């Protein structure tokens, strides 16, 4: 049998994120 | 795709044709962070203008 | 079976390297 990955059981509103950011970009690994 | 701490140092020319730019990296982190040895190297090129002469 | 050789688990920034070096032939058997 396979199961299908029921419950997190904890909820919260979507908010799908109005105020936005600028996204730098952290590729800086050792140089 | 920079940063906003970079600090863009601009000197304006007047007779240039094309533009140069210098990239420059202090390191500022604050761990240990030494220079090795300012490159004494007959191997490598110095790390500050590199000078590169290579096809092999 | 057969494994996958699966973990070395140490990790590290990849650094293709930048500052280049000239690459002498180390050919110098004896002669």
């Amino acid at each position: 049998k396979k199961v299908v990955k029921q419950k997190n059981h904890v909820y919260t509103p979507v908010y799908n994120e109005l105020i936005e950011k600028y996204s730098e970009i952290p590729l800086n690994d050792k140089l | 795709g920079a940063r906003s701490d970079i600090d863009f140092y601009l000197q304006p020319t007047l007779n240039q044709k094309g533009v140069v730019m210098i990239a420059s990296n202090y390191n500022d982190n604050p761990n240990s962070k030494e220079k090795p040895q300012t490159f004494d190297v007959l191997q490598g090129s110095q790390p500050m203008l590199g000078a590169n002469t290579k096809n092999l």
